[PDB]
RNA sequence: AAGCUCCUUCGACGAGUCGAGUAGUUUGGGAAUGCUGCUCAAAAUGGGAGGUAAAUUUCUUCUAAAGCUAAAUACCGGCCA
RNA sequence: CUAGUAACGGCGAGUGAAGCGGCAACAGCUCAAAUUUGAAAGCUGGCUUCGGCCCGCGUUGUAAUUUGGAGAGGAUGCUUU
């Protein structure tokens, strides 16, 4: 079944047109005509189905349908467990919403309150959030959300796994009930995840399974690549990788979309050909840039872990971990067998700073064999007084290197391993010296006794 | 009494006219440092470090005059002794 | 910049840096005449705060003023009697504002913040021309300063009721006898 | 040169002043009604003023210590009518 | 008009407001706390053939931008002199 079959509004079908996209997935195909009949939604689809579209086409179709406008406030919350994920989300729903006349926008731990505060203020109509912000825009802000009638839960193993389970039972106590139709997604079952299910979905679900039944996750056939390399002289190691092995194939993966946009401009001007995934671009160009990439005899592209974590990944000769891996799992195994290739074996190497080290022990612990990559210090391309010349003339560059800078801190403070990648380890100065900065833009990385004779409280309203 | 439909309002921004400002917190720490203590703060605060705490909150009261500016003293400078050890 | 450090430093004055550099003045200024031009503002945050700009017409005047009671107290402020001392010695300028910057034993020491109405330079400026109207003669004689709005109660609300548009007025107002044409 | 919109960026707001004690003065007004003199002397999700027996000070409403500004108002004096 | 009400008082003499409501008139603004920092861009005087030349003030801050029911910076596309 293709796009068109189904009665959607001439906007939605002309933005998917745009995209590119004229066939469904199963997920899509079986999760859009219920969903926009009205009925709850639990899912069993993986990221990288098509997921996204599963569940923002229904929620585009309520905002539009019920003409909302941005004193309305929220109609539809999408729920996502980490920033990155988000950010995707609302570059999907920015292409989606092109020709229509409702609002749209992102929450996430890490940025501006009170820009955030101000935006959900003058309105927005699809929010997509982060949990603890999330609950701290519907605690301690004045915005609408009383006319809610979506709430999507994308990826609920994760946002479990992480320690959002409380917040996100005090969101949805806060959150309307009536009239209110909630699509979950998760790709395991846990009872966590059921547990949420059951104080948010209504009695009645409708449970849809997208998900492959052999998984090769076995810990023996596997050899991860690691080097150890400073903060300071990263990227630097990393141009002089990405200059020696010009004719091969790579594909190097970093933590945010605004990093690879600032390193794809950098690249641009430091005379070394590039091709990159980030999230700001058109889906046509994204899907082309990927193909060309695919039939190609060289070249290297760069993106996002968790971008390429739905992308048919070809035959590459290196796969470069330059940023802490979102998911270290999923990382080893999954990136690990696509590293290795069917044929004559490609390697997947690691960027390691020397505070986070542990990671080995982890490798220790998971007996997978480990590789050890060293490298001569004068055969570094010392690009340094070129670049931080480049960020202090050139404002666009300058912002970019800023946003990425700040982009880095904050997904490297929203890590799942904290022991392993601990942001108050960081040096910051070294890792503004990596993007190109002599010293670090300001940034928050966080971001006894009881009262004598106080008994609980028992009455009286506080708001 | 009257049912009327009520609106959720936009942020006023005289809310918290003091001050949630990273950097006036710098520039008091700072002045705090150079400039040094009052006659008064360092007797409260030679009475906090022998662990006289009960005659430095009265002598705060005494000499500030209200008991929540006494206890807002008496945090200030046991905050002082704090980073003072810390430093040490 | 440096102002906001200033600002925080004046909010502390028995902490020793300030303790000391007042008391050095205070000895200076008791030695010098009790009217006496200042080349400069010695609080150049609080006097940037209250108007003074470094600006050919503007002109600081030190004033020390015997403190005390006049049990009879004298209603009239000790800064309001700097600002008509001074106004008097510069009776070409007019008083813009005034401030304290010392105390004594038997002195209290203030600041007044002067502006030439004659001058070109302020003439022409639009923010500070107002003050070369006649209307603002001799503004510290009729309570019209800081001092003398504080002193008058020129504040709104019920705490104010009889003061907040002028006391005799008011009086005058509530003791008139209205006889209407048709009564 | 200017207005608006948007936001993965920021947002500095007045101190011998508030306030406490005390002596006068003033007001219909001890939340001292306001002012002044003396002694002590602040804060930063702060401060001021109110609402409320309602279970603890829940809530409400404004930003002091810098400044300008026509009109409606007064008028035994000035130029006249 | 409230209202000779509230409130205060050898609670005697008495003293004595204000919010709301109706009307007359209506008008809003300027600074300080920011680094122009890729350029003190600001101003008083004197000399003039009046067109532009000197000394000085000022960086311990003169212009522009901003004044918290705000604002700044980028981006953005219309609309204004």
């Amino acid at each position: 079944q293709e796009f068109s079959e189904l009665n959607l509004s001439e906007k939605t079908t002309k933005a998917i047109a745009e995209m590119g996209f004229t066939k469904m997935t199963e997920i899509q195909r079986r999760a859009i005509p219920p969903a926009l009949a009205g009925k709850d939604v639990l899912g069993a689809a993986k990221t990288g189905s098509g997921k996204t579209l599963a569940f923002l086409i229904p929620a585009v179709e309520m905002l539009s349908s019920l003409r909302f406008k941005p004193r309305n406030g929220t109609g539809a919350i999408v729920v996502t467990p980490t920033r990155e994920l988000a950010l995707q989300i609302f570059g999907v729903a920015r292409e989606l919403m092109k020709y229509h006349s409702q609002t749209y926008g992102v929450v996430i731990g890490g940025a501006n309150r009170r820009a955030e505060a101000e935006k959900l203020g003058k309105g927005v109509n699809l929010l997509i959030a982060t949990p603890g912000r999330l609950l701290d825009h519907l605690q301690n802000t004045p915005f609408v959300f009383k006319n809610l009638k979506s709430l999507i839960i994308d990826e609920a193993d994760r946002i479990l796994e992480i320690g959002f389970e409380d917040e996100m039972r005090q969101i949805v106590k806060i959150l309307p009930k009536e009239d209110r139709q909630t699509m979950l997604f998760s790709a395991t079952q846990t009872t966590k995840v059921e547990d949420l299910a059951r104080i948010s979905l209504r009695p009645g679900p409708l449970y849809i399974n997208v998900d492959e039944e052999k998984k090769y996750s076995t810990v023996e056939g596997l050899e991860q690549g690691y080097v150890v390399v400073e903060a300071d002289k990263r990227f630097l190691l990393l141009f002089s990788f990405l200059k020696k092995m010009a004719k091969k194939k790579i594909i190097v993966f970093f933590s945010s979309c605004n990093s690879v946009k600032y390193y794809s401009e950098l690249l641009q001007y430091i005379d070394l050909p590039v091709l990159d995934l980030h999230g700001k671009q058109k889906q046509q160009k994204r899907t082309n840039t990927f193909f060309e990439f695919c039939n190609a005899k060289s070249g290297t592209l760069i993106c996002t872990d968790v971008a390429a974590r739905g992308l048919d990944i070809p035959q590459v000769d290196w796969i470069v971990q330059f940023d802490p891996p979102d998911d270290p799992r999923d990382y080893i195994h999954r990136v690990g067998r696509t590293a290795r290739g069917n044929n004559g074996k490609g390697r997947s190497l690691l960027f390691l700073q020397p505070c986070e080290l542990g990671f080995l022990a982890h490798l220790k612990a998971a007996k997978v064999p480990v590789v050890e990559y060293d490298f001569p210090k004068n055969k570094i391309l010392n690009v340094q007084s070129q670049l931080e010349k480049l960020i202090s003339t050139n404002y666009y560059l300058n912002q970019s290197a800023k946003e990425g800078y700040r982009s880095y801190i904050h997904a490297y403070a929203s890590h799942s391993l904290r022991s392993v990648f601990d942001v108050h380890k960081l040096d910051l100065v070294k890792v503004a010296k990596s993007f190109g900065f002599s010293t670090p833009p300001r940034v928050d990385i966080t971001l006894g006794r009881r009262a004598y004779g106080s008994q609980p409280r028992q009455g009286g309203r506080y708001k | 009494g009257h049912k009327t439909t009520r609106r959720v309002l936009k942020e006023r921004p005289s809310r918290r006219k003091g001050a949630q400002s990273k950097r006036t917190q710098f520039v008091r720490s700072l002045i705090r440092e150079v400039a040094g203590l009052a006659p008064y703060e360092r007797r409260v605060i030679e009475l906090l470090r022998n662990g006289k705490d009960k005659r430095a909150r009265k002598f705060s009261k005494k000499k500030l005059g209200t008991f929540g500016r006494a206890k807002r003293k008496c945090e200030e400078l046991q905050r002082i002794i704090a980073e003072s050890r810390r430093a040490h | 910049g440096a102002l906001k450090y200033l600002e925080e430093l004046s909010k502390k004055k028995q902490s020793d840096v300030v303790r000391f550099l007042l008391r050095v003045r205070c000895w200076e200024y008791r030695q010098l005449n009790v009217i006496h031009r200042a080349s400069r503002p010695s609080r150049p945050d609080k006097a940037r705060r209250l108007g003074y700009k470094a600006k050919q017409g503007y002109v600081i005047y030190r004033v020390r003023v015997r403190r005390g009671g006049r049990q009879l107290k004298y209603q009239r402020s000790l800064r309001a009697t700097a600002e008509e001392r001074v106004g008097r010695r510069c009776s070409n300028l007019r008083v813009l504002n005034s401030y304290w910057v010392n105390q004594d034993s038997t002195y209290k020491y203030y600041e007044v913040i002067l502006v030439d109405p004659n001058h070109k330079a302020i003439r022409r400026d639009p923010r500070i021309n107002w003050i070369c109207n006649p209307v603002h003669k001799h503004r510290e004689c009729r309570g019209l300063t800081s001092t003398g709005k504080k002193s008058r109660g020129l504040n709104k609300g019920h705490r104010f009721n009889k003061t907040r548009a002028g006391r005799r007025k008011t009086w005058k107002r509530h003791n008139t006898l209205s006889l209407w044409r048709y009564r």
